[PDB]
DNA sequence: CCCTGTCTGGCGTCCTCTCACCCCTATGATCATGA
DNA sequence: TCATGATCATAGGCGGTAGCGTGCGCCAGACAGGG
């Protein structure tokens, strides 16, 4: 079955794959997100609850007072969004807390509080969310854009190669807390073991070991095994394992049991290791040159002296050996020290240190961190407890535990936020495990060890630190002052918390301004992944490997749709079924195949989960069982695509559009082009504009309808129902009885955005395109927005293409256009400028906006009234006035030079306590009349619906089909019913209505409270004009234009109907373009999807055919029949026997401008399918017509391809580019002229230029070109009156540019001069 | 090297305009250097002619009547 | 990638070919921004330090220049000797070798019918006056630069040469890329270079320098091939004979460096004390 | 300003909250002994003016 | 530098100098009224150190800043580096007489011109106007010469026409790599927006029609056209300078 | 004094176009209202 | 008439009784460590 607005243009389908999971909600991280940092979460985590219960209670300097937290909430905005973007203030809400004050007594901080306090405080405004997914934040719609940072926990990384000239590589391991100091062991080239602190100075690193109170007997119980000798009678024996001695050459002839082992000179084989170890061999004999560098473990002291025979983790000699033996030791415990097995890293350490208890180890410690100042223990401790043992400044989050504890291999993924012990000597354990040569090291790009940040932790994270600098003025004030006497709001101030989140939501290097001119944009600039910012790399620095796309990008980041340029790879955009993880990786869906069959459940996997299994590419050919129909599959196992078996896979993809973006799956046929014009392809569709009449795609992906319903551009219905009242400016929807709330009686109201500014200059615009009595659904369009058409997204227009080398005009990618087009009114696109002008306050007087205004006659003022505005709708031009302004001199408002208009809406904006003049009392009557029309018409409204809910209740139940309509209207209850749910439900419709009298009372008087009010302004400014400029720009030679596959070009002649090749039929062509672009810049697709759009209007010439020839509606119904079924196995499916003759007439009606055909991205339409289509038109079957010629009439040789290519107008026009510069405006501290086009300037000559410039033997052009056109002040006024003059001629003079140089090295000590 | 090769001149705005402006005018400074405009690029920065294409024979004629 | 992407643009991709393809088309648009990076600042250096020289005088008055010799790297000469003396001021007067009879005078810009005069004739090595080897102080003199290119004629006292030269080095660096025996292929005489050669009890010339370049002098005068011959390597041929093509004449090993020796007599061991000059390993599994 | 304190003990960070503190009298990376050359030899003075500066 | 708001967002020399004078007079002063034995010492540091953040801000250790994170600016970042006086503004300058568009095709053009706007070729070329204007006697002053151009009445383009004639202008790509990215030819006026360019010719700019945009320059002294007539002409640059190979190959 | 490692200074394309942003918080003084 | 409270206007450089920094890289030449 289809939804009503599915039987308007049911859009042909081609497509292979049986779908199992729909597109998800597009927008779900921002508001998912921004949904849980503000709500009222419990227990603790996540969202503000986390900073206002990590950074209270606030306890004060011993005093015994304290400032703990109960709760927050945050009260309505006072301004909803329209008109926040109208007046230009931010879109907040203000942040209520109740905060408590204790103060303990005296010798009892355990005993009781004499008085405590609980309040209300104010403190900081946060910005709210809109739904579409952006904030306001100075009336300018701004979006945060995720981060993808590294992931907090420990990480392993191998400086490879590059240090030391010799190949030795190093290994790093470092610990990446989410909020505290760093800290990075390493090694170096003397295989020694460094520790260093937030990129510090470098120590050894168990100088930490010591700090954590071991002794160094404990550190080598735990960094090492233990080798035991026992002194029994003979050459001081030996316990021997033979696992150490694998591929060890022995010093002397190993025998035991009477036999011999081991030969000297050879090493013991594994088999010598079984022998050994069969045999349960224990002891064995060594000589005295084995034991002369074995290390000791411990210390040995001796009995009688008191005295130490040897210190531990020394080697020993002959005489410690002969002290230690006459001393009454039998057991002497050693260390292997092997050279492939274990290194003595933890023994040459132990030897470089100096220090010897933890004492000297703490105030290293601190003297480190500190320089040059006097420790005490006291202090040491407090800093090494304050560096990772502490709550405060200390704390990975859920995210760094766990990351700490997989990569560990341990069992629990909770834990403390802080580190300990154990911690810091697994890493040691672990780096020393990846130096012997076990284990591997972590690469960095790989998206597990990427997080991504989004808007509520980021604006968590800046509360927090709003927070911290409040805690650093609370802890100041409370032990500070008299209690009993004040209340907790006169010591927390406001200031520190909403500057830091106004600092952040207003300059950020991630809270970036909205790119808004088209729906894609919008809803690809809310999903991006930027690698940029603060805890991120930077552009001009980094890097290689982070610019390159690694193999677990497939399915979360999209590989093709990226910004060439110098950031490619770091502005990620993410993909379309990528959600996100609970900690803050990302995921991907996929079914899991059971044994043999494809099971159609989904099933998230991460970026770590996904290397384990095997998984299944999405298009696998399976005989509708999800039996797998080869016995050779094409999977990927670890990273590596492979071909396996068929039922050693565990996942299959869902669908075969997830590796792409929302930005790259609009494109049809994608898989025939080649990756760098898809991406050129993508980045280009979304740089369009919005033309006056948007089409539709007529080779789509079937994807438009998810970006144009789950953007927020288009009026989707609420609650379904049938239509009542359309109009251009509002839509009333009257909601169906099984849809429907039983009080507030409900027939719902959308008023929609007519003519309005964007961001880019464009015109967001929402027309209606429900009919009147029209039945709609929930979850539906009623109102296309801009770029849109019947809920489908619409961005360029289609029109008839050729490829042919036309005469040169088309000569390296330029496109040459029909007057056609352009008579057609097809590209002519609709911008608005905004034009300001202020009232300021300076001295002699303020200003004067009257209408009284010298030197000026009835030429110019007849475009004003008598108060100096323009009118709304005079159509001026380039250099008009808008505004009449003088200051105690005419400084009145102007058009720019160059751009004409139509004045569509002007605003007044006056700060209080300033006279308004008429035309501002005309604006207040005007907008006082217009909402108090709207308002009454609410109640008017929604007055009808409930008595028309009365109606339909007393249909039964003591009906008065004639006493009904004799009395007034408003009194419906008092009739004859008795208690039943009736009367019930007539009371509670009492209580509904005269809730909206006395609403429409106190609305009635907020909103002319509001008109009336004046506004908050700059300091010292009377009143804002705002006028907006309303022009038409058409389409002219200069113009870019490009299709979707990266075919770009300028267009460079519009020529008459008369010169286009047509065909043997009659129409012209109407672009003609170069078909030599195509084997080089290999985008193939562009011409399948040209011989398909010609499919497609063969079928919708068919349909108008046969709907204009009066034809019933069975031959309709049989064409259109078979122009649907048409292909293999495919998705569609549909039938028109369940139409019912009028829905036919009416889908025919929106076909007859050609047949919309879906083509998904890599499951698309194949050649045969196209062939087989343009065969059921009567088309040629190639695609090629013959063409004529339109100057020489006669034929083209050998046919050339036509048909029609869906062409975008990108905003790149020529009269926002073309600019020329006589003589303008000159700067001020070096005398040249200024830089840009709004100001008047002129094109920088640059170096490379003046090189060019020396390198011919043009001297005196480059004379001019730096002293007189430039900079010389004397020079170029001697040349302006030789030029007017006649008499070409130059004065040099010396550049006044060099005299300020002259001026900055004689402002040092230096002495420049000019000699002679 | 080029750029050694370019920071050694006996020509301080050469070198000035090339890499470390610091270093050369420090050196400069206390050598008491002494640039006579030699050339292209300093001529450049002060505003007159170049002595490669009609400026040489201009530069001829300057120094001839030296 | 050991499994190759079996599928053209014609037909369809999957999924995994177009992901390989990402790839490489992300690893290429990386590499040409760096690439424009560092091209521009080479260009900077290098008409910074160029930045000076013109073209000051008409004729310096010495003789010693470069030696202009096609390169040889051992297959297809590259680059022939008409593109590279090309229009270049003659240092020493060319002799034919019809020796003291003189083909070109001492200062003649040898244009295109002077290069197909000096490839008639087979000329080995026009030895031309060069930039670098010139004598005008704070200059560089007309004719040891050659002709103006972009022109035909020689070049004009006072273009800035230096700058033109950089900017035609760094300019193609946009273009740029960032990141066992001899066989014989012609037929000719064979010339050694810096050999010193005994002979062996085989009856071949063997060869006791590293320092050894072979060459093959074809029938006119020139060179056609060039070999770096290693140290100890073993001819099949001599100095001076003649070979044929596809004729493998030399031999050697590249993981032994053989010691071989000149005179014919016994060998002893002198100051080779065992067991601190020489120690005792035996070969466990051959013997020897 | 003069202040008589003890240095290790009490650690000056926990301390920093407070006025009184821009750094020591240092001419040299170590918080410099000072002289109270006022408070031994030289207790009673501003004999120069009360010029009330400028 | 005022921002139209009431207040001035200074630049950072008048805040380092600020800071220089605050320092010493408050060193002046206590030189004045006695220093407190070892205490004339503490001052003297301060003032050397703000001296090092005026004359070479960064080179001593941390530097200053003023908002937020970034360091302000010293002398020797304005001498030095990029954004400095060498490569900035003494190097290569802004231009007076020059102006920018989107180029395009034309192939009805000989190789030694170029299609111009009217528009372009009307803002360039100003003043030569106003001195055919009171040369031929269509204006008394300056000033009805500048009204009449304004206002762009029907005799003007007559005068255009008889200035652009025989009066080459420059063209320049913007990534200028060789000196053929410098080229210059006799404009013809075009009814339009963009700048027809010759195809051939767009060998040596490396330009295709995708969306580059070229600047035009106007040689204004007399030398300087005979320097674009016979030294830059688009015709006599056939050869490049690389080698001999013609730089008009057809593409 | 003769290496050999560390340290800290230099440097890292051109041209153009668009947009926002460019103190708030605390203390003191004056005026008004209430007792 | 006096006192207290509230509102408005004018005035300066980590904010705090610590700690923030952490994702470039090469070359080169001086300063110093080890022997
Ligand atoms: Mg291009
Ligand atoms: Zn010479």
């Amino acid at each position: 079955v289809y939804s009503y607005t599915e039987k308007k243009r049911i859009r042909k389908d081609f497509g292979k794959r049986p779908q199992v999971l729909d597109v998800p909600y597009l927008l779900s991280i921002q508001l998912d997100s921004f949904q849980k940092f503000i709500e009222q979460d419990p227990e603790g985590q996540y969202g503000l609850e986390a900073a206002f219960r990590s950074v209270f209670p606030i306890q004060s300097y011993s005093g015994n007072s304290e400032l703990q937290y109960v709760s927050y909430r945050l009260g309505e905005p006072v301004f909803d969004v329209q008109e926040c973007q109208i007046r230009g203030v931010t879109y907040s809400a203000p942040l209520r807390v109740k905060l408590r004050l204790v103060i303990y007594e005296r010798e009892a901080p355990e005993g009781t509080v004499k008085d405590i306090k609980e309040q209300e405080v104010y403190m900081g405004e946060i910005p709210l969310m809109t739904d579409n997914g952006t904030f306001v934040i100075n009336g300018t719609e701004r979006v945060i854009v995720s981060q993808l940072h590294r992931s907090p926990g420990v990480f392993f990384d191998s400086d490879k190669g590059k240090t030391h000239s010799s190949g030795k590589v190093l290994y790093n391991a470092r610990i990446i807390p989410y909020r505290g100091s760093w800290l990075d062991f390493e090694f170096d080239p003397k295989d020694n073991l460094f520790v260093r602190i937030d990129r510090r100075r470098k120590l050894p690193a168990t100088i930490i070991l010591r700090a954590l109170n071991y002794t160094t007997e404990q550190i080598l119980d735990l960094f090492f095994e233990k080798v035991i000798f026992e002194i029994r009678d003979n050459k001081l024996q030996m316990e021997l394992v033979p696992e150490r001695l694998r591929g060890e050459t022995a010093s002397f002839d190993i025998e035991a049991n009477g036999k011999v082992y081991v030969e000297k000179g050879r090493r013991i084989t594994a088999r010598h290791i079984r022998q050994l170890e069969k045999d349960d061999v224990k002891l064995i004999e060594v000589p005295v040159e084995y034991i002369a560098g074995k290390v000791v473990a411990k210390d040995y002291i001796d009995e009688s002296t008191g005295e130490l025979i040897c210190a531990a983790n020394m080697e020993l000699s002959l005489d410690l050996l002969a002290k230690l033996s006459q001393s009454g030791h039998k057991r002497i415990e050693t260390l292997f020290t092997n050279d492939l097995d274990h290194g003595p890293y933890i023994s040459e350490t132990l030897r470089v240190d100096p220090t010897n208890d933890r004492l000297s180890a703490l105030v290293e410690i601190y003297r480190m961190m500190r320089p040059g100042e006097p420790p005490t223990r006291e202090a040491a401790e407090s800093l090494f407890e304050n560096l990772f043992f502490s709550e405060d400044r200390y704390d990975l989050s859920a995210v760094g535990r766990m990351k700490f504890n997989r990569s560990l291999l341990r069992e629990e993924i909770e834990g403390s936020g802080i580190l300990s012990k154990d911690d810091i000597i697994d890493v040691m354990k672990k780096l020393i495990d990846i130096r012997n040569g076990k284990g591997e090291v972590d690469d960095i790009d790989h998206l597990g060890n990427r997080r991504i940040r989004s808007v509520g932790e980021m604006a968590e994270n800046q509360f927090r630190v709003g927070l911290v600098r409040v805690e650093r003025a609370v802890k100041e004030r409370l032990s500070l002052g008299d209690l009993d006497t004040l209340m907790p709001q006169d010591m927390i101030n406001a200031k520190p918390i909403s500057a830091a989140v106004k600092e952040f939501f207003g300059s950020s290097q991630l809270s970036q301004f909205m790119d808004q001119n088209n729906p894609l944009s919008e809803i690809t600039h809310k999903r991006r992944i930027s690698a940029l910012g603060p805890g991120g790399l930077t552009r001009e620095r980094a890097g290689f490997e982070v610019r390159d796309v690694h193999p677990t990008h497939y399915g979360r980041v999209c590989p093709i749709e990226t910004p060439e340029g110098p950031n490619i790879g770091l502005i990620n955009s993410l993909s379309v079924y990528a959600q996100t993880n609970e900690y803050g990786f990302l995921e991907t869906p996929y079914r899991k195949v059971t044994d043999g069959v494809v099971t159609d459940e989904i099933h998230y996997l991460s970026a770590i989960e996904e290397g384990n299994y095997v998984i299944a590419q999405a298009n696998s050919n399976l005989d509708e069982e999800g039996h797998f129909v080869e016995d050779l599959v094409t999977c990927r196992s670890k990273g590596e695509s492979s071909l396996f078996s068929r039922d050693q896979v565990d996942y299959m993809d869902v669908s075969t559009q997830q590796v792409v973006s929302v930005g790259a799956s609009l494109i049809p046929f994608l898989e025939h082009d080649d990756a760098n014009r898809a991406l050129m392809g993508a980045n280009m569709q979304r740089q369009a504009v919005p033309t006056l009449r948007a089409d539709k795609p007529l080779v789509g992906t079937g994807m438009e309808r998810a970006v144009a319903v789950d953007s927020g551009v288009t009026a989707v219905a609420k609650r379904g129902g049938v239509v009542q009242y359309v109009d251009a400016s509002r839509i009333v929807i009257k909601v169906n009885e099984d849809e429907m709330y039983p009080g507030e009686a409900g027939i719902d109201i959308y008023n929609l955005t007519k003519y309005t500014r964007s961001n880019q200059n464009t015109c967001i615009n929402q027309m209606p395109c429900v009919s009147l009595g029209e039945p709609v659904e929930r979850g539906d369009v009623l109102a296309d927005g801009p770029s849109t058409d019947l809920g489908e997204l619409a961005l360029g227009q289609n029109m008839r293409v050729a490829f042919m080398p036309w005469n040169g005009y088309n000569f390296e990618d330029s496109i040459l256009v029909s007057e056609r087009v352009v008579q057609e009114d097809r590209f002519t696109t609709i911008h608005i400028q905004e034009l300001a002008c202020v009232s300021r306050d300076t001295k002699l007087g303020p200003e004067e906006i009257t209408a009284d205004i010298p030197n000026v006659g009835e030429a110019a003022l007849s475009k004003l009234d008598e108060s100096g505005i323009v009118y709304i709708g005079a159509e001026v031009t380039g250099g008009d006035i808008l505004v009449g302004k003088v200051t105690p001199k005419d400084s009145s408002l102007r058009v720019p030079n160059g751009v004409s208009g139509t004045v569509i809406d002007v605003q007044v904006f006056t700060r209080d306590g300033v006279e308004k003049d008429k035309r501002a009392l005309e604006i207040e009557e005007m907008q006082l009349k217009q909402a108090k029309k709207d308002l009454s018409e609410e109640l008017q409204i929604l007055e009808a619906g409930l008595f028309s809910r009365i109606r339909a209740v007393l249909v039964a139940g003591g009906v008065e089909a004639e006493k009904l309509d004799k009395l007034p209207r408003d009194r419906w209850l008092e009739l004859g019913l008795t208690d039943e749910e009736k009367q019930n439900q007539l009371e509670q419709l009492a209580e509904q209505y005269d809730e909206l009298k006395h609403e429409f009372e106190k609305k009635l008087e907020a909103k002319r409270r509001k008109i009336t009010q004046g506004d908050d302004l700059a300091p010292g400014v009377l009143k804002i004009v705002k006028v907006y400029l309303a022009v038409k720009r058409r389409i002219q030679p200069g113009d870019k234009m490009a299709g979707r596959h990266g075919n770009k070009g300028v267009i460079s002649k519009i020529n008459p109907i008369e010169d286009m090749p047509y065909d043997e039929n009659g129409t012209p062509v109407d672009i003609v373009l170069n078909p030599l672009g195509v084997p080089s810049r290999m985008n193939i697709g562009q011409i399948l999807e040209t011989h398909l759009g010609m499919a497609a209007k063969g079928i919708g010439d068919k349909i108008n055919a046969m709907l204009k020839q009066q034809q019933e509606v069975a031959k309709l119904r049989e064409f259109i029949q078979r122009a649907y079924d048409l292909g293999a196995d495919v998705r569609q499916k549909v039938d028109l026997s369940t139409f019912s003759d009028e829905e036919v007439m009416r889908l025919a009606e929106n076909l007859r401008k050609g047949m919309p055909i879906a083509t998904p991205v890599f499951d698309g339409a194949k050649e045969a399918e196209i062939k087989e289509l343009l065969k059921l038109g009567d088309l040629p079957t190639s695609g090629q017509i013959r063409l004529y010629d339109g100057r020489t009439g006669e034929q083209f040789e050998r046919p050339v391809t036509v048909g029609y290519m869906y062409m975008l107008k990108l905003n790149h026009l020529v009269d926002d580019k073309m600019h020329a510069r006589s003589t303008g405006s000159y700067s001020l501290v070096t005398q040249q002229p200024l830089g840009g086009k709004a100001q008047f300037g002129g094109q920088r000559f640059g170096e490379m230029e003046v090189w060019a410039l020396e390198a011919y033997g043009a001297a005196y052009t480059l004379q001019e070109m730096l002293t007189v056109k430039s900079d010389d002040v004397n020079g170029r006024t001697k040349m302006y009156k030789n030029i007017v003059d006649g008499n070409h001629q130059m004065e040099p003079g010396m550049p006044e540019s060099f005299n300020v140089l002259l001026k900055e090295i004689r402002s040092l000590g230096i002495n420049i001069e000019l000699e002679d | 090297g080029i750029t050694k090769a370019s920071l050694a001149t006996e020509s301080f705005i050469s070198a000035a305009s090339f890499q470390e402006t610091t270093r050369v005018l420090t050196e400069a400074a206390v050598a008491g250097k002494r640039d006579e405009l030699r050339g292209l690029k300093e001529n450049v920065i002060v505003g007159r002619l170049i002595p490669a294409g009609t400026g040489y024979a201009y530069h001829q004629d300057r120094m001839r009547r030296r | 990638i050991e499994t190759p992407i079996t599928a053209n643009f014609r037909e369809g991709l999957n999924v995994l070919q177009y992901f390989i393809s990402t790839h490489g088309a992300r690893k290429g648009l990386a590499d040409t921004a760096l690439k424009t990076a560092n091209s521009g600042y080479l260009t900077r250096r290098l008409v910074d330090v160029a930045q000076d020289l013109v073209v000051t005088e008409d004729d310096c008055g010495t003789h010693e220049g470069i030696m202009m010799t096609p390169v040889i790297e051992g297959g297809d000469v590259k680059e022939p000797l008409r593109d590279r003396v090309l229009g270049r001021v003659t240092a020493e007067d060319v002799l034919k070798p019809g020796t003291a009879d003189i083909l070109v005078p001492r200062n003649t810009l040898l244009h295109e019918q002077w290069c197909d005069l000096l490839e008639e004739n087979s000329v080995d090595a026009v030895k031309v006056r060069s930039v670098v080897s010139c004598d005008t102080d704070f200059g560089v003199c007309a004719h040891c630069y050659g002709r103006d290119l972009a022109r035909g004629h020689i070049i004009n006292k006072g273009e800035a040469i230096g700058v033109i030269a950089a900017q035609s080095i760094g300019e193609p660096g946009t273009q740029l890329t960032m990141r066992s025996s001899i066989q014989v292929k012609n037929k000719g005489s064979i010339k050694l270079s810096n050999v010193k050669s005994v002979v062996n009890s085989s009856g071949k010339l063997v060869i006791t320098s590293r320092n050894t370049e072979l060459k093959l002098i074809d029938e006119f005068g020139r060179t056609k091939e060039s070999y770096k011959v290693p140290y100890g390597a073993v001819l099949a041929k001599g100095d001076g004979e003649q070979v044929a093509g596809g004729e493998t004449v030399a031999n050697w090993d590249p993981h032994t460096m053989p010691v071989i020796t000149e005179v014919s007599g016994f060998v002893r061991f002198t100051d080779m004390i065992d067991g601190q000059t020489i120690t005792r390993q035996t070969d466990e599994l051959t013997g020897l | 300003l003069f202040v008589e304190f003890d240095p290790e003990v009490i650690h000056t960070t926990t301390i920093n909250a407070t006025r009184g503190v821009s750094h020591f009298v240092r001419f040299g990376a170590s918080p410099a002994i000072v002289p109270s050359a006022v408070i031994h030899q030289l207790s009673v003075y501003k004999p120069k003016d009360i010029v009330d500066p400028a | 530098v005022p921002l139209d708001g009431g207040r001035f967002a200074t630049s950072d020399l008048n805040d380092l100098y600020r800071r220089v004078i605050n320092r010493n007079n408050r060193l002046k002063r206590l030189l004045d009224l006695a220093a407190p034995d070892i205490i004339v010492r503490n001052e003297k540091r301060m003032l050397q150190e703000a001296v090092d953040a005026l004359l070479d801000n960064g080179r001593r250790g941390r530097a200053i800043t003023g908002s937020n994170k970034r360091p302000l600016k010293s002398l020797a970042d304005m001498i030095k580096g990029k954004q400095g006086r060498f490569r900035q503004n003494l190097l290569g300058k802004r231009v007076d007489y020059s102006g920018r568009s989107v180029i395009t095709v034309g192939p009805y053009l000989r190789l030694h011109q170029c299609g111009l706007p009217k528009k372009m070729a009307l803002e360039l070329f100003k003043p030569f106007i106003y001195g055919k204007l009171e040369l031929r006697g269509l204006a008394t002053t300056i000033k009805a010469a500048k009204k009449m151009v304004e206002r762009e009445e029907a005799v003007v383009w007559d005068i255009l026409d008889e200035v652009i004639r025989e009066h080459p202008v420059l063209l320049n790509r913007a990534p200028t790599l060789h000196r053929l990215g410098i080229q210059a030819f006799e404009p013809v006026l075009i009814e339009g927006k963009a700048i027809q360019l010759h195809p051939l010719v767009c060998a040596a700019y490396n330009a295709d029609f995708d969306g580059d945009q070229m600047a035009v320059h106007v040689p204004l002294t007399l030398e300087a056209q005979l320097e674009a007539r016979a030294l830059m002409m688009s015709t006599n640059n056939i050869l490049s300078p690389a080698n001999g190979e013609p730089i008009i190959v057809p593409s």
